[PDB]
């Protein structure tokens, strides 16, 4: 899951904003105008991993072709071997 | 730890019918586990009890007068609950650590606020319960360990003194970029539990 | 965005997360300082 | 382990200064570096 | 104190009146010692989308409300 980065917002209160992308993941940097009674709020609200993800992920795994092992017991006159073979 | 200083949110159902300039505000929640424990990024510092010493059995709230006046809370008075009443299990700076059974709303009374986040009922057997079982067979799940750990999440802290976090209710994030990060704790490690 | 596989990340450890979210901001409006957004479910919320 | 406090280079493990020799100068020391990937290591460092 | 099934928080009351605002449904109950009646308050949301607590944020439409000060 993402836990989106939600900053504390960028807010001129009689400037103007024109934010850009950093190296992030989704943004939606957004530059929102006339608002909190121009003023500006540039919201970045930038998705990231969550706050846990050694403990709950996932893996999309390919996979090809496989092999076969086996875990043979070999009884012979008296005596048993134990072995294993592909 | 308390290097940092603590900070007022704006709830949603204060007590009331009242949204409003808050105590120690839920501000984001973490429900992850397999029992109900339930993980809460408060509005007040916890540790750092009389202004500059970090204790235990008091805090850190910022009062609700509007001059940043922190008045030294008794930390066994602060009771939060979701739908019915929620016993604490721990706290360290923005957080608390608890288990709260049912869901639809989070709160944190004293009176005080809520949140009305979906605390979906969550079990992990194929059998399910409620409470947990009485005798039981214990297969794996996960925990939030209440005790030391860290989780490597590096959440950012920034400016107004000392650092200010990067909150969704708070503002002050307006010049002073390039802050420091620090971690969330309270690593959610395995363990296992009744089924 | 919706399904799994928003976030992609070739290790936990590693950058360059590439993210296809179906976030979205909305304008604010109220009478202090909060940030609205909506959004889908996690893509692997949702496969759980 | 090399950081880049102020612009005078230094190892992670004992950077100048610590927690309390000089408060609001550790954390322009944290900010200045704030993607090293030593930073736990300062983190434990300026404490 | 009044209660319906959980804690009730009374807003106003003039004469015999009470104004209040409670959550859930299937009684009406009147403490400090008393009795209570049996009415079932079914749970009501306003818009096309459900709701439990009122949201953050939203669009406000318009409803009807129980107003607080002296008018009859």
């Amino acid at each position: 899951k993402y836990t989106t980065v939600v900053p504390s917002p960028k807010v001129k209160c009689c400037g103007t904003l024109e934010c850009s992308s950093a190296r992030h993941a989704d943004y939606n940097c957004k530059v929102f105008g006339g608002v909190y009674p121009e003023n500006s709020q540039m919201s970045e609200a930038y998705v990231e991993f969550s706050a846990d993800c050694a403990a709950d992920h996932a893996q999309a795994v390919k996979v090809h072709t496989a092999a076969l092992k086996a875990g043979l017991r070999i009884v012979y006159g008296n005596t048993t071997s134990m072995l294993d073979v592909y | 730890f308390t290097l940092t200083s603590p900070y007022l949110g704006t709830c949603s159902y204060c007590h009331h019918t009242e949204p409003c300039f808050s105590p120690v505000k839920i501000e984001q929640v973490w429900d992850e586990a397999d029992d109900n424990t339930i993980r809460i990024q408060t509005s007040a510092q916890f540790g750092y009890d009389q202004s500059g010493a970090a204790s235990v059995n008091k805090y850190r709230i910022m009062s609700l007068k509007q001059d940043h006046t922190i008045e030294e809370g008794s930390m066994d008075a602060i009771k939060i609950s979701t739908s019915g009443p929620c016993r604490r299990l721990n706290h360290k700076g923005y957080f608390l650590l608890a288990k709260c059974p049912p869901g639809d709303s989070v709160t944190v009374s004293i009176t005080s606020c809520t949140l009305a986040r979906k605390v979906k009922p969550k079990f992990v057997g194929r059998e399910k319960y409620d409470l947990p079982p009485v005798h039981g067979k214990k297969i794996p799940c996960y925990i939030y360990d209440r005790l030391k750990e860290t989780s490597a999440g590096y959440i950012t802290m920034h400016r107004p003194t000392k650092w200010v976090f990067n909150s969704p209710d708070l503002i002050r994030h307006a010049d002073h970029t390039a802050q420091g990060k620090m971690h969330l704790p309270f690593k959610l490690v395995p363990s296992t539990c009744l089924v | 965005p919706g399904a799994f596989g928003d976030i992609q990340a070739t290790s936990l450890t590693s950058n360059d997360l590439i993210a296809n979210t179906d976030i979205r901001l909305l304008k604010p409006s109220a009478k202090n300082v909060h940030v609205p957004y909506t959004q889908a479910a996690s893509g692997f919320e949702m496969w759980k | 382990a090399m950081c880049i406090l102020g612009n005078m280079t230094f190892p992670c493990n004992q950077p100048p200064t610590c927690y309390s020799r000089e408060p609001a100068r550790a954390l322009d020391i944290l900010e200045a570096n704030v993607d090293s990937a030593a930073y736990d290591d300062l983190m434990r460092a300026v404490l």
